[PDB]
RNA sequence: GACCAGG
DNA sequence: AAGCTCAAGTACTTAAGCCTGGTCA
DNA sequence: AAGTACTTGAGCTT
């Protein structure tokens, strides 16, 4: 069976549970050439619906990244050399004679390198031949508070290629832009970004081999104080259902049982009043759920943040979300099946186990128990209903996109962009001049708005753009002059893009782009000198 | 009660506004008219007393191109066959190139074919009242439209090596076309203000 | 004997499996057959607590943990690890389903396109969305080649 | 299409993000032409 | 309540009443009531892949030699003169009085002369008992006694009018409440009964052919005749079952 | 002294052609009533 | 079937009484003056195959559904008389064994004649690096000693 | 999303959990553990009596 | 088309002048002139 | 039609994401067919990495014709492109 | 202000004669119908349609529609208002006495009048209903249906700030093609924001700017297919 | 080619 | 008379990919 | 079922 790397996976959208992929082999040389160049995996790093990166390192690599970047980790000489080498793996990839390292962050009385020092060491040993060092400041995923009230990790900040402060997570390297891997793709070019993704991959792998990481049981349990907190909160939520329902129908809490039941009977023969009732009921229940989740899950649970190996995987963004640990550890909440809530049978007892016309939240699709402790039968049936609804919807939906992608290629068949830079249909007609001014096709236009990023380093980007060869053949002064004339607030001047196409005249940009660069120069003049 | 006297007040801010927008010139107060400004302009015994004097004209700032325009309102509902064709010789002695008409309601179809045939080199254009009484070009969902000289059309046809059958179109039932005074064949220059990157200028024709 | 992955338990809610791990490491030690019918164990005392009492009787950790040294480095894992005794009912999809390769082979009576097989060395289908994929990639030569 | 195989797919972190694994059966069975020139005659010699 | 009902019968309405009756031998068939905007109700039934549509007052008078007052007091026996039902029943009664007949004999002969062609019954024997046969075979089978069919049909028409009267909810037949299970052996027995009915009707058609030719051998007392007839026709039904399975 | 918008008009003429032709019963040239015709699927 | 509460003996009911009878599902849930019937044991609620999935009440119902639909395809022992079965494709798992965790109904229905899979010491851990994205590993020594 | 729903009057009649994934999901509902199918009828004239 | 036929006439049920208008429409469309096609109707007799 | 003269060329001087691809491809095929290697090989065997070694030195034949959507073309050598 | 805001809300909204009327008894013999009506206080509670309005419009159009639908039942059975007395002062009832031949079959009168109630509307702009007020200190009114013509006349709200769920056919008919263009761009962006997926307006803008290439707007079905220059596509796609 | 299966 | 826009009403094609098994006449 | 555009007949105006 073939073998691929984790990274590409999120693109092909496979779970590798045993699904299978066509492997092809273009025979001739024209075909394999154009394939190897246009479509080499790294050269498809930005999914083209938006700009954000679609590749990335994943679950084990990311939580072990949160365990390696963390400041509590120290390595000696032996482990540091070994780990750096396992990350690089030069010979098979090639390109290098001898590896260069950094000095130890702390030296006496024992020489102990730190982890971020190793991420910096990798970033160094993949430095291009002569490109100035990276610098970046951008917010991380794991909020700092989990570490400490007013902890400094928070946001990854590394100038000149050294992780000064800030741990790596999903956002730093993964399916999130403006992190490490994306800015490395920008500065150092994509054929380096791929090698970097691979290097971080093997690195966290070798680390996992050194250290190990498991999702063990005690991660789930509430401490006795926490669990009795939750039991008190539900003892208070003993009744919320009756109160909310009697309030929606309008009768008092001490109401006569007969009139209460008669009203309820009047309620769900009609169906719109049921939508009102369920809106109000789910409102009160979502309130209760917010309350108990908010007190319990971050503080109640047995292990703290870092030493806990599940809160790690959840808040780091590897797999799951906060709702997952909520369900596993505190309560499940309301089960909303196809919108509103549980369906009633004719006699109004949502389940044959509950008395007719039930007002307790227990029969409104709200379930008190938590997965660790074990859910009861009554509630279990509702959960089954909701889960099964999920499946029969996700199954029967995938035929809805079953006619639109045979619709949107009859009418967007060719729609190629000719060398007049004016997207035409194949027949010859004009559809969009300059592609909505385009700034590109979205797959690269992303870093324009990151106007701080370029001015931050600026020494590597100029070499990337290769100014000495480009400024030669292309016209610069004339269109840059006319840009101001077009920015003249009165009209009779076209947008500069219409007058001077953006191919050869190195002076045309859309209005908002020049407005952005100008109002940035005047708005944030801190980096630019004077 | 008496709101109908507002309907025709709001019929000069859809007409005196419908000037340039074609290239003409009109006094800059006939656009900023207050409500009672008009009642002071057009007076009578009533208090109904609005008709019989709602007609003006304008001379172009193009200063050429043969010729000018003249605005006249036939307020009487169902204009018919006796108020469409009789108001043509009055255009003819005035040497006015194209004029307007409003009506509520229903310019009769029998008085809808026989009219545009005699106009020949002139053309009545075009509207009815009670439909275009709020300026269309004034909103966030509509760009500013501009015509093009034959030189200005030649500009496009050259810089793109096009045929007038390859550029996008606008139908004539379109309010912006009938609003601009477009004829079938001239290119209008539209200003796509989409806040993605600046705002560019596209073009279209009519046919 | 078989390493399962931790990152697979959230987003799936199979905490029942962790409970099964506890139960198995309890049953194998003493020589019991841990009764695991649904709905027995209520909220007052968790099933986890009962199986944990059993385990700490046997000698191992009470949450189920166990200290494991790694294999290739020899030093211990900083944090303990989870070891259970699960029942792995092997599935049925191995080799018959999996792999079909078509270098050269039989063809169609009508249009001389390779047949629809895996019994007649039939070829794999490539089109009507695979076409959109490449013709987005801008690989007209790859399209003209394969198609 | 010819020259196009298919399999169920396991993951590997060790290879690269570029590279893809190919089992021996696909290697030995998936063929493609190679012109023969002056400087890769040696390789095709070994091949045959 | 399912929308197809009305727009199939444009005078019709979604309000309908269905009942799946089953003989003691588990040979069920379904006969449903379709209500129409005018106030009449047609008594749907289905025979040999063919739809069939008869008015309820018709079949009700055909069943028992009755007085129309018994019909009304069976429909709206209550709270004398409850406006809704006492008007709708008036309308139905006049509508059937329009073109029908009076007595059980006359109505039965109407129905018999109507149905004789499609019914595979003996071409000759009778026409009155053909009417007592159609009310034996198709209208309501699970009830053996005629008067009991009558009482139950009155119940049914009262319930249907109540359903239009909004006092009865729309039953949701797609629930395990009103659902049952057809076992394997019951379907097997029913298919065997059907293949046997076909076999009998087939040798019947074969003897009819022998009578049709001119008269090649005609002695309905002689056994040799029947062994010949059996020789001609396909006499295997087991292979039909085995193909089914 | 084909291309796209050509077909947009050349189909309009086809629809107007039918709208005109099938509406007429008697001969505008001959003044006769040529017999009608009935078909089957 | 259910147990009747005012008496103490069996009683059976069909798909009308459910919607109109106050059927208590736990001996301790019984509220007098309303509850007319008590369930034997709510285990009696699920099906056969679903019942024999230990701790079936700790899982997110989609996962219990997957494990149900996928246990119906285990490569397990299709019986014991295989010399005289001319069926087309049969699968036999050479070395299957009883689950160490088993709901007592798993013994009552007598599955032990027909085991499905084996019992593996599964260490929940992300160490090899290969076992991500829902995959797993297999200890080679156990794979060659007869898993 | 109709009758393919596990609407609750099945409690102990036909299993809520087990019903396959894929296309037939929600249709074929495997009977509960103990729900029989009573197939031998009885005598009930004493009931009218 | 058969419906459009006039058997005794062997011309069109439509007026010949209208079918010739139709003919001019296509004649001028052949070279791609759109407004020029709608122009030709500007005659009243 | 026309064959645009060198004095006035509208097209973009950048060696596109595509002209690079096709140029290098057809060049690698050429050199695979016993063609003139216009650059001292490094012993490299692959009939395509030679093509990249050449294009890095900008010593390649095969000017490319960029078809404007009108029907005219401009003919750019590969050295001339950026 | 807020009071005038709710006033305009109850104004542009249509009342249906059913929503005001109570039970409708029809005494028979001749022919006689009586419609109950609630007190003027609750009447202006829900509303603000005046008694004389009820009188005039009710009488005339209620009469006409009842006539038409009873003719409908008569013509179906084949297969008029001489006396009219409204509560001219108190506004609490409305009786009508009609004569019909005896041969005509009995008629489902109460249902006929109940439908006629719903089948007559007093102040309904053609193609609008259901105006609502929802919570930003930029107070706006939700309206079900579309009539740009109707909103032109109303000067209680700006004729500029009219946000629309697509109806791009309608606004294209009276606001331009760029109107419908930016309309569908805003529409699809709004659809794709409600889930936190990103669709940059370059693609949506190209999809729009092509969808209205003709200058009208073409759907993505048989309509747009029949226009290409490729006789192979159109033949491949739907009805070869 | 059609009906049950299955990823 | 009859011309001509108006109304419900009659014919009428699509409903994601793959892949793998099986039985069948 | 969804919904589309298609086509024919009956009622109103010159
Ligand atoms: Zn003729």
């Amino acid at each position: 069976t073939i073998r691929m790397h984790y990274a590409n996976c999120n693109s092909y959208n496979a779970d590798f549970d045993g699904d299978e992929m066509n492997m092809h082999f273009p025979q001739s040389t024209n075909a394999r050439s154009e394939a190897q160049f246009i479509a080499n995996t790294d050269s498809q790093y930005l999914v083209p619906t938006s700009g954000d990166p679609l590749r990335g390192l994943i679950q084990d690599h990311v939580v072990m990244g949160v365990w390696l970047t963390c400041k509590d980790t120290f390595y000696t000489r032996d482990e540091y050399q070994q780990l750096l080498f396992q990350a690089l793996k030069p010979d098979e990839t090639g390109m290098y004679g001898r590896i260069k390292t950094l000095p130890p962050a702390i030296q006496r009385p024992g020489i102990y390198w730190t982890g971020k020092q190793i991420i910096s060491s990798v970033l160094l040993n993949l430095k291009p031949s002569d490109r100035p060092g990276l610098n970046l400041k951008s917010k991380a995923k794991v909020p700092g508070k989990y570490w400490s009230p007013d902890s400094e990790e928070g946001s990854v900040l590394f100038d000149d290629g050294e992780l000064l402060c800030g741990i790596l997570d999903k956002s730093s390297f993964g399916a999130s832009a403006f992190g490490l891997v994306h800015s490395v793709h920008e500065l150092y070019g994509p054929d380096i970004a791929g090698r970097l993704l691979s290097v971080l991959s093997r690195l966290f792998t070798a680390y996992a081999q050194m250290r190990g990481f498991t999702c063990r049981m005690d991660d789930l349990r509430l401490d006795e104080q926490g669990d009795n907190w939750r039991r008190q909160l539900l003892e208070n939520g003993k009744s919320f259902g009756l109160e909310a329902a009697s309030e929606y129908v309008g009768l008092s809490t001490d109401s006569p049982i007969a009139l209460l039941n008669a009203n309820l009977e009047e309620v769900y023969r009609d169906d719109e009043k049921l939508q009102g009732l369920d809106a109000a009921m789910k409102g009160k229940m979502n309130g209760l759920t917010s309350s108990i989740i908010n007190k319990c899950i971050p503080d109640g649970l047995l292990t703290k943040f870092p030493y806990n190996h599940m809160q790690t995987m959840t808040v780091s963004g590897a797999k799951g979300s906060n709702v997952n640990v909520s369900q596993i550890s505190c309560l499940l909440g309301q089960q909303e099946l196809e919108g509103r809530r549980v369906p009633l049978m004719v006699s109004g007892k949502s389940l044959p186990s509950f008395v007719p016309y039930e007002t307790s939240a227990k029969s409104g699709g709200f379930i008190a128990s938590r997965f660790l402790t074990g859910i009861a039968p009554q509630e279990y049936y509702f959960h089954c209903m909701a889960g099964r609804e999920g499946l029969i919807d996700t199954a029967v939906k995938t035929s809805r996109s079953g006619y639109l992608q045979r619709c949107l290629m009859k009418h967007l068949e060719g729609l190629c962009v000719q060398y007049d830079h004016t997207v035409r249909d194949s027949d010859g007609s004009i559809v969009q001049f300059h592609y909505g001014e385009d700034s590109l096709d979205v797959t690269k236009q992303k870093h324009l708005t990151q106007f701080e990023f370029s001015a931050k380093n600026y020494k590597s980007l100029i070499q990337k753009y290769k100014v000495k060869s480009v400024l030669s053949a292309v016209d610069s002064e004339t269109a840059s002059s006319y840009a101001k004339k077009a920015l003249k607030k009165p009209y009779k001047y076209d947008p500069v893009l219409d007058k001077y196409p953006p191919s050869r005249y190195l002076g045309s940009v859309s209005e908002k782009f020049q407005r952005a660069v100008d109002e940035y120069t005047q708005k944030n003049p801190d980096k630019l000198i004077a | 009660e008496e709101k109908n006297i507002v309907r025709v007040f709001r019929a000069w801010k859809t007409a005196h506004q419908l000037v340039h927008d074609r290239g003409y010139g009109v006094s800059q107060a006939e656009l900023d008219l207050t409500l009672d400004q008009f009642k002071a302009m057009h007076c009578g015994m009533g208090r109904n007393l609005d008709r019989t004097t709602l007609s003006f004209y304008a001379k172009p700032s193009n200063d050429s191109n043969k010729g000018t325009i003249y605005i006249e309102f036939a307020k009487e509902p169902s204009v018919g066959i006796k108020e469409m064709r009789t108001f043509v010789h009055t255009l003819g002695d005035h040497n006015h190139k194209t004029g307007i008409l409003i009506y509520a309601n229903s310019m009769t179809p029998s008085a809808a074919k026989i009219i545009a045939t005699v106009t020949g080199q002139f053309t009545i254009e075009t509207f009815q009242e009670s439909d275009l009484i709020v300026n269309i070009t004034h909103h966030e969902l509509v760009p500013k439209h501009i015509l093009l000289s034959p030189d200005e059309k030649k500009e496009l046809l050259d810089r793109y090596k096009l045929r007038e059958t390859q550029l996008p179109r606008i139908q004539l039932a379109d309010p912006v076309a009938r609003y601009l005074g477009l004829k079938r064949g001239e290119v209008v220059k539209i200003v796509r203000r989409s806040e993605t990157s600046g705002r560019y200028n596209s073009y279209r024709i009519c046919a | 004997d078989i390493i399962i992955n931790p990152h697979a338990f959230p987003s799936r809610m199979t905490i029942g499996m962790f409970i099964e791990s506890l139960a198995g490491k309890a049953g194998a030690c003493h020589g019991l057959a841990q009764d695991s019918t649904p709905f027995i164990y209520s909220e007052q005392q968790t099933a986890a607590d009962y199986f944990g009492e059993q385990l700490v009787k046997a000698g191992y950790n009470y949450h189920g943990n166990e200290p494991m040294y790694s294999g290739i480095t020899g030093q211990e894992m900083k944090a303990d690890i989870y070891i259970g005794v699960v029942y792995y009912q092997r599935l049925r999809h191995m080799v018959s389903d999996k792999f079909q390769v078509r270098t050269t082979g039989p063809i169609h009576n009508l249009t001389r396109q390779p047949v629809k097989g895996r019994k007649r060395a039939g070829g794999i289908r490539f089109g009507e969305m695979e076409r959109d994929a490449v013709i987005g990639h801008g690989t007209s030569f790859l399209m003209q080649d394969r198609l | 299409v010819n020259y196009a195989a298919r399999s169920v797919i396991s993951p590997d972190p060790n290879i690269e993000t570029n590279e893809i694994g190919v089992p021996p059966v696909f290697a030995t069975k998936l063929t493609y032409p190679e012109p023969v020139t002056l400087y890769n005659f040696n390789e095709m010699r070994n091949a045959v | 309540i399912r929308p197809s009902f009305a727009n199939r019968g444009t005078s019709y309405s979604q309000y309908g009443l269905s009942i799946r009756c089953v003989r003691p031998d588990q040979s069920s068939l379904t006969n449903t009531l379709h209500y129409l905007n005018n106030g009449v109700t047609m008594f749907r039934f289905h025979w040999r892949k063919n739809e069939y549509l008869i008015p309820s007052m018709m079949i009700l008078k055909a069943l028992l030699e009755t007085s129309d007052k018994e019909i009304f007091e069976g429909i709206v026996g209550k709270d004398l003169g409850n406006t809704f039902l006492t008007d709708r029943v008036e309308l139905m009664l006049r509508a059937y009085k329009s073109y029908g007949l009076y007595s059980q004999t006359e109505t039965l002969q109407y129905l018999g002369s109507k149905f004789r062609v499609v019914l595979g019954v003996a071409e000759d024997l009778t026409d009155v008992e053909v009417g007592r046969f159609l009310l034996q075979k198709v209208v309501l089978v699970h009830l053996r006694e005629a008067k009991d069919k009558f009482r139950l049909l009155l119940f049914m028409i009262r319930k249907l009018y109540a359903l239009v009267a909004g006092e009865c909810c729309a039953d949701n037949p797609d629930s395990p409440q009103h659902q049952e299970i057809l076992l394997g052996g019951f379907l097997y027995g029913q298919i065997l009964k059907e293949k046997i009915e076909d076999w009998l009707n087939s040798i019947r058609a074969q003897i009819n052919l022998d009578v049709r030719r001119s008269a090649p051998g005609v002695d309905f007392s002689d056994r040799k005749y029947l062994t010949r007839v059996f020789s001609k026709i396909n006499n295997d039904i087991g292979t039909k079952l085995q193909y089914f399975l | 002294q084909l291309t796209t918008l050509l077909l947009h008009e050349r189909k309009k003429v086809v629809r107007a052609f039918y709208h005109a032709i099938s509406s007429r019963k008697q001969c505008d040239n001959c003044q006769s009533f040529s017999p009608n015709f009935r078909k089957e699927g | 079937p259910v147990k009747h509460i005012s008496t103490g003996e069996l009683d059976m009911l069909g798909p009308f009484e459910q919607v109109y009878m106050d059927i208590a599902c736990f001996p301790k849930e019984i509220v007098p003056k309303v509850s007319t019937h008590v369930e034997y044991s709510p285990t009696n609620v699920l099906s056969i195959v679903a019942n024999m999935t230990p701790f079936s009440d700790f899982n997110q119902s989609p996962r219990n559904m997957y494990q149900c639909q996928m246990g119906k395809q285990t490569m397990g022992t299709p019986g014991t008389a295989l010399r005289y079965r001319t069926d087309n494709k049969l699968y036999r798992l050479q070395t299957g064994q009883t689950p160490v965790v088993r709901p007592k109904l798993h013994n009552t229905y007598g599955l032990d004649h027909y085991p499905n899979g084996t019992n593996a010491v599964v260490a929940v851990i992300s160490y090899t690096g290969y076992d991500m994205e829902d995959a797993m590993i297999l200890n080679k020594s156990a794979h060659e000693r007869g898993f | 999303t109709t009758v393919r729903k596990l609407l609750p009057e099945a409690w102990g009649f036909m299993c809520p959990v087990h019903t396959p994934d894929g296309s037939p999901c929600g249709l074929l509902n495997h009977l509960a553990r103990k729900c029989e199918i009573v197939t031998h009828p009885s005598d009930v004239s004493q009931i009218p009596s | 088309l058969l419906r459009s036929t006039c058997l005794y006439c062997h011309h069109f049920k439509l007026s010949k002048v209208k079918v010739h208008l139709f003919f001019c429409r296509l004649k001028l469309l052949d070279y791609g002139l759109l407004n020029e096609s709608e122009m030709v109707e500007n005659v009243s007799l | 039609g026309k064959a645009v003269a060198k004095e006035d060329r509208t097209t973009t001087p950048y060696m596109t994401k595509y002209e690079r691809a096709r140029i290098l491809g057809t060049r690698a095929l050429q050199i695979s067919m016993n063609a003139p290697v216009l650059v001292d090989l490094e012993g490299e065997t692959d009939p395509l990495q030679i093509a990249m070694k050449e294009l890095a030195q900008k010593k390649i034949p095969l000017l490319v014709r960029r078809y404007l959507p009108d029907g005219s073309y401009e003919d750019w050598s590969v050295a001339e492109l950026i | 202000s807020d009071k005038r805001a709710s006033a305009f809300c109850k104004e542009v909204n249509k009342l249906v004669l059913s929503e005001v009327v109570r039970q409708v008894r029809v005494t028979e013999k001749t022919y006689a119908i009586r419609l109950d009506l609630y007190s003027r206080d609750e009447y202006q509670d829900e509303y603000g349609v005046l008694q004389e309005e009820i009188e005039s419009t009710f009488s005339n159009r209620f009469l006409k529609i009842l006539n038409r639908i009873i003719k409908s039942y008569l013509a179906k059975s084949k297969q008029n208002c001489k006396h009219l007395d409204f509560d001219y002062v108190n506004g609490e009832w409305a009786t009508v006495e009609l004569v019909f031949p005896i041969n005509t079959e009995k008629l489902l009168m109460v249902s006929l009048v109940e439908k006629a109630c719903s089948e007559t509307v007093i102040h309904e702009i053609p193609g609008i209903t259901r105006c609502f007020s929802k919570p930003d200190t930029v107070p706006k009114v939700i309206t079900e249906g579309v009539n740009l013509k109707a909103i032109w006349e109303f000067y209680n709200e700006i004729s500029m700030n009219d946000i629309y769920t697509n109806d791009i056919a309608a606004i294209l008919r009276i606001y331009g093609v760029e109107a419908a263009r930016n309309a569908i761009v805003h529409e699809v962006s709004s659809v794709f924001g409600v889930y936190g997926i990103a669709v940059d307006p370059r693609h949506l803008s190209l999809i729009a700017d092509y969808m209205t290439f003709e200058g009208g707007y073409k759907a993505f079905n048989r309509m747009g297919i029949e226009y290409n220059t490729s006789p192979f596509a159109k033949m491949s796609f739907e009805t070869t």
